[PDB]
C-alpha cells in the first residue's frame, strides 16, 4: 500500500470538509480504509487515507492539475 | 602673484583661451585610432589645465579661499581631470578605462560658458521635480512586470521545435535527451522570411508549427536572451520597453505568437495605460515642472533725371504678388522631376530653371539699382534673398541646383503659419539657442563616451554582431557612426541597438550607458521641445404625421434602431474568407441585408414625413445616413435588375464598410467627441499645408539626391543586394547578365521617385517606422542607376538627420502648438468648460470630484472596553499600519524573487510563505475586525482588504485547478499590493502623486470615450481591409496570425498600428504589385484574384488611418493634459 492524499483524477487533490468524516467514505469507495483531514501544499486541503494500494493513486507532483 | 592671478582670472581673454583650449581638444577625443604624432598635444592640454587650476588657486589665494575656490561643484571636474592625465601619465595598472575619463574635459564647456553652467543646473531641478512620479513608474512597471511574469513565465521560451522522444534511448536519449533538444537550433524552426524563432503555444489560439515541428518549452533562449518574461529583471526590462513603445510590436507578435491572441487584452492594458497615460503623465509633470520654472521669471541735371526716372519706376512695384507667383510655378516646375525623365522634358526644365534664374537675377538687379543698395545692405529678407541669388549663379556657373529650393521660404510673409515654423527654427537656436547647445554638447559627450568604451569591443567582436561578414549598419567605432546611434536613441530606437552592444561588451556597462542616454537625452529633447512650444505662443395627411412624429419620437423606435445598425455591424463583421466554408450563415446575411436595407429605408421615409426636407437636410449627421442608405439602395436596385458584374458592383459594396457611422449619430459620447474633431479642421489643414510644403523641399531635394539611385538589383537565389564593387555595376550591366531571369532590377518598395514617393518616403521616416530601409538603400546609393556601395556616400545620413530635425521635431512642434491654440480657443467659445464630456459624463465627473474630498468622518468612537480599548489603542496608531505596509512589500519582494524551473524546494518554500502571509493577513484583519467594531462599514481600503483576505482564503483550492484552461492562478495575489494607495494617501511628503492619480481618475472617462470613437475606427477600417487586404501575400508585417483574413486577425493589426508601430512593415506587403514576390492568376476560395494589394488604395488606407489615429490620440493627450491643468 501506498501512503498519502488521495489525489483527483487524473493528477489532483481530492477536497477535505469540516470534519474526519468526509472522506472516510471516499477511502472505501478507491480502496481506502482510514480517514481523516489533509493538507497538501500549492493545491490545498485533501483528505488523508491510509492502506491505499497501487492500483489507486496518491497526490502526485509536478505536472499540473487535470481533470 | 595674487593680484596679478585676480586681475587675469576676471580677465575675458584667457577664458575664451580656454574655450579654444577645450574645443581642439573635443576634436582631438572624437578622434578613433590617433597617430603618435599627438602624444604630445594632450601633454599641452594638461598643461593649459593645470594653469589654469593654478590661476584660480592663486586668485583666492589662502588655505580656506583656495577650499573655497575649489568649494565650487564645477572645479571638481578639473581637479579630477587634471589628476587623471597626471595618473596616467606618471604610472601606468592600465584597465583602459581611463583614458575613457578624458570625455570629462567636455563639460568644461558647461563651466566656461554663461548660460550654459546655469541651464545644466536649472535642468538638474527638473529631476527633483520628477522624484515621485519616478517612483510612480517603477510600481506601476514592477506591478505589471509581475502580472506579465505570472503570464507568460517562461512562455517566450516556447519554441516550434521538431517532434522527438521517440523510443528507448536508454533513458530517452533517442532523437534520430535535453542536449540534443536544446544544442539544436538548426533543428528548431525560423520564422519564414527572416531570422528568427518561431513561438508556439499549447492554447487553442496562439501559432500553429507545420507537420514535423511541435510546440515545446526546450527553448535555449530568447532572441538573444534580453527579452524572456521571466526572471522578474527581465520582465521590467520588457515592460520599460513596453512603456517607451521601442520595437513594442516585436514584442507584441512574439507573445501574442505564442501564448495566445486572448492577451492582446493584457498589450492594449499596457499600451492604453501604462505606455499612453503614464507617458502622459511623465510628459505633463516635466511640463508642468518647467512651466513653474518659466514663471520663476556725367553731369547734376543728368544724374538728377535719371534718379526721379528709377523713382518713377520705384512707385509702381507690382511685384510682390507676380514675384510671389514666379516662386510657387518655380517649385511648381522642379517639382515635375521625376526619375525617368525623357530627355526633351529634361531640357524643358532645365530651360525653365534657366529662365527663372533670369527673372529673379532681373528683380535683384532692379530692386538694389532702384530703391536703394544700403537698403538692401540693411533688410535681412532681401540679404537672404540675394544670397539665394548668388547660389543659384553659382549653380549655374548635385546639392548645386539644391539651394533653389530656399526661395520657397519667402511665401511666410502671406503665410502667417508658415512664418510660425519659421519663428520655431529661429527661436531653436535664439532663446533656446544655449539649450539647444547643451543637447549638443551632450551628444557629444555621448557619442565619444561610447567610441571609447566600446570601439575595440565592436571592431573585435563584429563576427557576433552582423551576419553576412562587414560592419554592423549601426556601431560606435567611428565618431559619425557613434553620433548615428546616439541620435537614434534620441528618436526611441535602442533596444535594437542595445542588445548589439549587450552582445559585444556586456550586459552591465552597455545597460548602464544605454539607459542613461536614454534618459538624459530623452530628458533634455523633451524640455527643448516644451521650450520651443512654450516660446512659440385633408386632416388624414396631419394625422398620420403626428403618428409618425410620435414613432421617431418614441424611445423604442430609436433602441430598435440602435440595436439595428449594432445587428448590421456584426453582420458586417462576420464577412471573413471563410463564408465559402459555411454556406447557411451566407443566405442567413443575405435575407439579414436586405431587412437592414429596408429598415433603414423605411426609417429615412418616415424621417421624411416627420421632419420634411428642410428641417431634416439642415442637419450632418441624417445627411451621412442619407449617404449610406443611398449606397445601400444603389446596391440593391443594381443587385435586382442585373445590369451589375461588370461595373461597381463589389468594388462599389465595399462601402458598406462605412455602416458603423451611423453610430457617431445616436452615442452621447462619439458624437461630442467628432464635434471636437471636425471642429478643428479648419486648424489641422492649414498647417498640414505647410507641413505639405516643407516636405515638399526635402522630396525635391531627395529626387535630386536619390532619385533611380535605389533600384538593387537582387538574384532569386538569395533575396538582397548583390556585390557592392562587382557582379553588376550599372542597372545596364544587370541587365547584361539576365541571360538567366534570376536576376530582377527593383526598386524600394518606398523610395525617392516623384513628389509622391517622395512624401511616402518623408513620412515613414518622419514617424520612425521604415525609416531603415530608407536610409540604408539612401547612403548605399552611388550612381544614378548603378549598383548601391554597401556604405559609399555615407554622409547622406545627413540628409535624414536635417530632415528628422526639421521636418519632425519642428513640424510636430507645429502641430501640437497650433493644437494647442486652437483647443485653448475651443474652451472659452464652448458653452461648457472642458469639451470631451457629455452631459452625463459631466454628471459623473461633478459627482468624482465630490467624492475626492479629502474630509474623512469623525475619527472612531470608543468600545468602553478595557480590553478591546487596550487593542483599539494599539491598532489606531501610525506605526501599525506602517508595520501592515512593510509586510506587504516583503509579499511583493517574495512575488519578484521566483522564477520559471527555478528549483522544487525553491517552489516549495514559496508556497509556505505565501501560506504564512495569507496567515498573516487573516490575522491583522481578524484584529482590525476586532479592533472596536466597525471596520467592516467605516473605511473603503480596509474594505478592499476584507474582500481580498476573503479571495485569498478562497485562492489556493481553485488556484490548484485553474492554473490550465485560464491564466496563472497566483495572480490573483497582486491584487494585494494595490493597498500601498492606503499609506500612500496616509503619508504626507509624497503628494503630488496623489493628485497624479486623481488627475488619471478624472480623465479616464474622456479616454473612454475617446478610445470608444478609436474602437469604431478600428472596426470600420478592419472591415476595409478585410474586404480590401484579404488574400494579400504574408511578408513583413503580416504573418499567419496578424492578417486582414478574419476580424479577430484585422483588429490585431489595426491594434498594432494604431500606436503608429509596424505600419510600414504591414505597407510593404501591400504595395508589391508583380513578380516575383507577386504572381498571376490564382484560385482563392472568393472570387478575387491575386495575392497582391492596390497600390493606390493601400497607401490611401494606411496613411489616412496613421493620421486619423494621430489625430485621434492627440487628443487623447490633449484631454488627459487639460486635465493635468485643471487639477494644477
Ligand atoms: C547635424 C550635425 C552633424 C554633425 C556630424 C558632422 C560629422 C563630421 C565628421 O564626420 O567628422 C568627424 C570628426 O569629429 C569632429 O570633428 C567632432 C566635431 C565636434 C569624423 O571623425 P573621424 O572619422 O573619427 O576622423
Ligand atoms: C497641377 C498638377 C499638374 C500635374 C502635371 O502637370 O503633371 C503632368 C501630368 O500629371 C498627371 O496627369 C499624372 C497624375 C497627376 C495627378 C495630379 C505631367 O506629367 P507627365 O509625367 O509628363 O505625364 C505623363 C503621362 N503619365
Ligand atoms: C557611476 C558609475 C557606475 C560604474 C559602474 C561600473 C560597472 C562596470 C561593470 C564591468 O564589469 O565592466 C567591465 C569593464 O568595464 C570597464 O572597463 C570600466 C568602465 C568604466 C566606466 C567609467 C564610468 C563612465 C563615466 C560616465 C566589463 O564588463 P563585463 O563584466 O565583462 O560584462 C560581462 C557581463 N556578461
Ligand atoms: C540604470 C540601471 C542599471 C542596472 C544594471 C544592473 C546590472 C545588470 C547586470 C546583469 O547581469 O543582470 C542581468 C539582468 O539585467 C537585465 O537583464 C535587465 C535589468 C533591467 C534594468 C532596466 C531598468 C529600467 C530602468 C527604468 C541578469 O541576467 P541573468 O538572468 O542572470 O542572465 C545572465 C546571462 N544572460
Ligand atoms: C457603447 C457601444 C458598445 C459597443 C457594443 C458592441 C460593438 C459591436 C462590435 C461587433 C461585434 C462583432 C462580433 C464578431 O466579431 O464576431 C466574429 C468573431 O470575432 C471574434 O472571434 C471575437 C470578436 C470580439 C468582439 C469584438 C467586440
Ligand atoms: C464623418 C464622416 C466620416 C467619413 C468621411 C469620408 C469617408 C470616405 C470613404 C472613402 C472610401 C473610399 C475607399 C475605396 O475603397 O475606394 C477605392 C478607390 O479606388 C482607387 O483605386 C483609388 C485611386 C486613388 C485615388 C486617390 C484618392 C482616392 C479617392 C477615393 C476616396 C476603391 O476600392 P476598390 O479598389 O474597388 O476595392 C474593392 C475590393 N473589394
Ligand atoms: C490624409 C491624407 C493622405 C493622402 C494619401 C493619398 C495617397 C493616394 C495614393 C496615390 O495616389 O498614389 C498611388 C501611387 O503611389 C505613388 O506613386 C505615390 C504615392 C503618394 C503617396 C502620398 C502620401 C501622402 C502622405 C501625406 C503626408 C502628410 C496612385
Ligand atoms: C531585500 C531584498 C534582497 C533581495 C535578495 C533576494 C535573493 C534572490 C536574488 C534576487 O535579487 O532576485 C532577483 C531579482 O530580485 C530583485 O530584483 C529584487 C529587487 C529589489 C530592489 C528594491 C530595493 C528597495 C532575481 O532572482
Ligand atoms: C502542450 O501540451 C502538451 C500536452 O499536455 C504538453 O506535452 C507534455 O509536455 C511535457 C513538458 O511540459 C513533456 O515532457 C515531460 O516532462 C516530464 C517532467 O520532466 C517528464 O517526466 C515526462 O517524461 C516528459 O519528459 C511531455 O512529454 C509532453 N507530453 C507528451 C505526450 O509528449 C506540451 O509540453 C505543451 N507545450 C507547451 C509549450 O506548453
Ligand atoms: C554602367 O556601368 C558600366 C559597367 O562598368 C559602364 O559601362 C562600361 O562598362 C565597361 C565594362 O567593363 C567598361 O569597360 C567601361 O569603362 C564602361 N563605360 C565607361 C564610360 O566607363 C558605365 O559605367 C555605365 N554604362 C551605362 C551604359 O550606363
Ligand atoms: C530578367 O528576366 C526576367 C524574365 O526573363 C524578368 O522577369 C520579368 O519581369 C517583368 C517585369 O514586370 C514581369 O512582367 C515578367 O512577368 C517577368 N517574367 C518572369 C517572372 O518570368 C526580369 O524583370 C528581368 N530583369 C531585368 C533586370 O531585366
Ligand atoms: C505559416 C506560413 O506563413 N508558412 C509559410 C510557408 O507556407 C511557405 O512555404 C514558406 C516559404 O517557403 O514561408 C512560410
Amino acid at each position: 500500500v501506498r501512503d498519502g492524499y488521495i489525489a483527483q483524477p487524473e493528477n489532483c487533490v481530492y477536497h477535505c470538509f469540516p470534519g474526519s468524516s468526509g472522506c472516510d467514505t471516499l477511502c472505501k469507495e478507491k480502496g481506502g480504509t482510514s480517514g481523516h483531514c489533509g493538507f497538501k501544499v500549492g493545491h490545498g486541503l485533501a483528505c488523508w487515507c491510509n492502506a491505499l494500494p497501487d492500483n489507486v493513486g496518491i497526490i502526485v507532483e509536478g505536472e499540473k492539475c487535470h481533470s | 602673484v595674487r593680484r596679478a592671478a585676480v586681475k587675469i582670472l576676471v580677465h575675458s581673454l584667457f577664458s575664451m583661451l580656454i574655450m579654444c583650449t577645450i574645443l581642439t581638444n573635443c576634436v582631438f577625443m572624437a578622434q578613433h585610432d590617433p597617430p603618435p604624432w599627438t602624444k604630445y598635444v594632450e601633454y599641452t592640454f594638461t598643461a593649459i589645465y593645470t594653469f589654469e587650476s593654478l590661476v584660480k588657486i592663486l586668485a583666492r589665494g589662502f588655505c580656506l579661499h583656495a577650499f573655497t575656490f575649489l568649494r565650487d561643484p564645477w572645479n571638481w571636474l578639473d581637479f579630477s581631470v587634471i589628476v587623471m592625465a597626471y595618473t596616467t601619465e606618471f604610472v601606468d595598472g592600465n584597465v583602459s578605462a581611463l583614458r575613457t575619463f578624458r570625455v570629462l574635459r567636455a563639460l568644461k564647456t558647461i563651466s566656461v560658458i554663461s548660460g550654459l553652467k546655469t541651464i545644466v543646473g536649472a535642468l538638474i531641478q527638473s529631476v527633483k521635480k520628477l522624484a515621485d512620479v519616478m517612483v510612480l513608474t517603477v510600481f506601476c512597471l514592477s506591478v505589471f512586470a509581475l502580472i506579465g511574469l505570472q503570464l507568460f513565465m517562461g512562455n517566450l521560451r516556447h519554441k516550434c521545435v521538431r517532434n522527438f522522444t521517440e523510443l528507448n534511448g536508454t533513458n530517452g536519449s533517442v532523437e534520430a535527451s535535453l542536449d540534443v533538444y536544446l544544442n539544436d537550433p538548426a533543428n528548431y524552426l525560423l520564422k519564414n522570411g527572416t531570422t528568427d524563432v518561431l513561438l508556439c503555444g499549447n492554447s487553442s489560439d496562439a501559432g500553429t508549427c507545420p507537420e514535423g515541428y511541435r510546440c515545446l518549452k526546450a527553448g535555449e533562449n530568447p532572441d538573444h536572451g534580453y527579452t524572456s518574461f521571466d526572471s522578474f529583471a527581465w520582465a521590467f526590462l520588457a515592460l520599460f520597453r513596453l512603456m517607451t513603445q521601442d520595437c513594442w510590436e516585436r514584442l507584441y507578435q512574439q507573445t501574442l505568437r505564442s501564448a495566445g491572441k486572448i492577451y492582446m487584452i493584457f498589450f492594449m492594458l499596457v499600451i492604453f495605460l501604462g505606455s499612453f497615460y503614464l507617458v502622459n503623465l511623465i510628459l505633463a509633470v516635466v511640463a508642468m515642472a518647467y512651466e513653474e520654472q518659466n514663471q520663476a521669471t556725367e553731369c547734376c541735371p543728368l544724374w538728377m533725371s535719371i534718379k526721379q526716372k528709377v523713382k518713377f519706376v520705384v512707385m509702381d512695384p507690382f511685384a510682390d504678388l507676380t514675384i510671389t507667383m514666379c516662386i510657387v510655378l518655380n517649385t511648381l516646375f522642379m517639382a515635375l522631376e521625376h526619375y525617368n525623365m525623357t530627355a526633351e522634358f529634361e531640357e524643358m526644365l532645365q530651360v525653365g530653371n534657366l529662365v527663372f534664374t533670369g527673372i529673379f537675377t532681373a528683380e535683384m538687379t532692379f530692386k538694389i539699382i532702384a530703391l536703394d543698395p544700403y537698403y538692401y545692405f540693411q533688410q535681412g529678407w532681401n540679404i537672404f534673398d540675394s544670397i539665394i541669388v548668388i547660389l543659384s549663379l553659382m549653380e549655374l556657373g548635385s546639392v548645386l541646383r539644391s539651394f533653389r529650393l530656399l526661395r520657397v521660404f519667402k511665401l511666410a510673409k502671406s503665410w502667417p503659419t508658415l512664418n510660425t515654423l519659421i519663428k520655431i527654427i529661429g527661436n531653436s537656436v535664439g532663446a533656446l539657442g544655449n539649450l539647444t547647445l547643451v543637447l549638443a554638447i551632450i551628444v557629444f559627450i555621448f557619442a565619444v563616451v561610447g567610441m571609447q568604451l566600446f570601439g575595440k569591443n565592436y571592431s573585435e567582436l563584429r563576427h557576433r554582431i552582423s551576419d553576412s561578414g562587414l560592419l554592423p549598419r549601426w556601431h560606435m567605432m567611428d565618431f559619425f557612426h557613434a553620433f548615428l546611434i546616439i541620435f537614434r536613441i534620441l528618436c526611441g530606437e535602442w533596444i535594437e541597438t542595445m542588445w548589439d552592444c549587450m552582445e559585444v561588451s556586456g550586459q552591465s556597462l552597455c545597460l548602464l550607458v544605454f539607459l542613461l542616454v536614454m534618459v538624459i537625452g530623452n530628458l533634455v529633447v523633451l524640455n527643448l521641445f516644451l521650450a520651443l512650444l512654450l516660446s512659440s505662443f385633408g386632416k388624414v395627411w396631419w394625422r398620420l404625421r403626428k403618428t409618425c412624429y410620435r414613432i421617431v419620437e418614441h424611445s423604442w423606435f430609436e433602441t430598435f434602431i440602435i440595436f439595428m445598425i449594432l445587428l448590421s455591424s456584426g453582420a458586417l463583421a462576420f464577412e471573413d474568407i471563410y463564408l465559402e466554408e459555411r454556406k447557411t450563415i451566407k443566405v442567413l446575411l443575405e435575407y439579414a441585408d436586405k431587412m437592414f436595407t429596408y429598415v433603414f429605408v423605411l426609417e429615412m421615409l418616415l424621417k421624411w414625413v416627420a421632419y420634411g426636407f428642410k428641417k431634416y437636410f439642415t442637419n450632418a449627421w441624417c445627411w451621412l445616413d442619407f449617404l449610406i442608405v443611398d449606397v445601400s439602395l444603389v446596391s440593391l436596385v443594381a443587385n435586382t435588375l442585373g445590369f451589375a458584374e461588370m461595373g461597381p458592383i463589389k468594388s462599389l459594396r465595399t462601402l458598406r464598410a462605412l455602416r458603423p457611422l451611423r453610430a457617431l449619430s445616436r452615442f452621447e459620447g462619439m458624437r461630442v467627441v467628432v464635434n471636437a474633431l471636425v471642429g478643428a479642421i479648419p486648424s489641422i489643414m492649414n498647417v498640414l499645408l505647410v507641413c505639405l510644403i516643407f516636405w515638399l523641399i526635402f522630396s525635391i531635394m531627395g529626387v535630386n539626391l536619390f532619385a533611380g539611385k535605389f533600384g538593387r538589383c537582387i538574384n532569386q537565389t538569395e533575396g538582397d543586394l548583390p556585390l557592392n564593387y562587382t557582379i553588376v555595376n550599372n542597372k545596364s550591366e544587370c541587365e547584361s547578365f539576365n541571360v538567366t531571369g534570376e536576376l530582377y532590377w527593383t526598386k524600394v518598395k518606398v523610395n525617392f521617385d516623384n513628389v509622391g514617393a517622395g512624401y511616402l518616403a518623408l513620412l515613414q521616416v518622419a514617424t520612425f517606422k521604415g525609416w531603415m530601409d530608407i536610409m540604408y538603400a539612401a547612403v548605399d546609393s552611388r550612381g544614378y542607376e548603378e549598383q548601391p556601395q554597401w556604405e559609399d556616400n555615407l554622409y547622406m545620413y545627413i540628409y535624414f538627420v536635417v530632415f528628422i530635425i526639421f521636418g519632425s521635431f519642428f513640424t510636430l512642434n507645429l502641430f501640437i502648438g497650433v493644437i494647442i491654440d486652437n483647443f485653448n480657443q475651443q474652451k472659452k467659445k464652448l458653452g461648457g468648460q472642458d469639451i470631451f464630456m457629455t452631459e452625463e459624463q459631466k454628471k459623473y465627473y461633478n459627482a468624482m470630484k465630490k467624492l475626492g474630498s479629502k474630509k474623512p468622518q469623525k475619527p472612531i468612537p470608543r468600545p468602553l472596553n478595557k480590553y478591546q480599548g487596550f487593542i483599539f489603542d494599539i491598532v489606531t496608531k501610525q506605526a501599525f499600519d506602517v508595520t501592515i505596509m512593510f509586510l506587504i512589500c516583503l509579499n511583493m519582494v517574495t512575488m519578484m524573487v521566483e522564477t520559471d524551473d527555478q528549483s522544487p524546494e525553491k517552489v516549495n518554500i514559496l508556497a509556505k510563505i505565501n501560506l504564512l502571509f495569507v496567515a498573516i493577513f487573516t490575522g491583522e484583519c481578524i484584529v482590525k475586525m476586532a479592533a472596536l467594531r466597525h471596520y467592516y462599514f467605516t473605511n473603503s481600503w480596509n474594505i478592499f482588504d476584507f474582500v481580498v483576505v476573503i479571495l485569498s482564503i478562497v485562492g489556493t483550492v481553485l488556484s490548484d485547478i485553474i492554473q490550465k484552461y485560464f491564466f496563472s492562478p497566483t495572480l490573483f495575489r497582486v491584487i494585494r499590493l494595490a493597498r500601498i494607495g492606503r499609506i500612500l494617501r496616509l503619508i504626507r511628503g509624497a503628494k503630488g502623486i496623489r493628485t497624479l492619480l486623481f488627475a488619471l481618475m478624472m480623465s479616464l472617462p474622456a479616454l473612454f470615450n475617446i478610445g470608444l470613437l478609436l474602437f469604431l475606427v478600428m472596426f470600420i477600417y478592419s472591415i476595409f481591409g478585410m474586404a480590401n487586404f484579404a488574400y494579400v501575400k504574408w511578408e513583413a508585417g503580416i504573418d499567419d496570425m496578424f492578417n486582414f483574413q478574419t476580424f479577430a486577425n484585422s483588429m490585431l493589426c489595426l491594434f498594432q498600428i494604431t500606436t503608429s508601430a509596424g505600419w510600414d512593415g504591414l505597407l510593404s506587403p501591400i504595395l508589391n504589385t508583380g513578380p516575383p514576390y507577386c504572381d498571376p492568376n490564382l484560385p482563392n476560395s472568393n472570387g478575387s484574384r491575386g495575392n497582391c494589394g492596390s497600390p493606390a488604395v493601400g497607401i490611401l488606407f494606411f496613411t489616412t488611418y496613421i493620421i486619423i489615429s494621430f489625430l485621434i490620440v492627440v487628443n487623447m493627450y490633449i484631454a488627459i493634459i487639460l486635465e493635468n491643468f485643471s487639477v494644477a
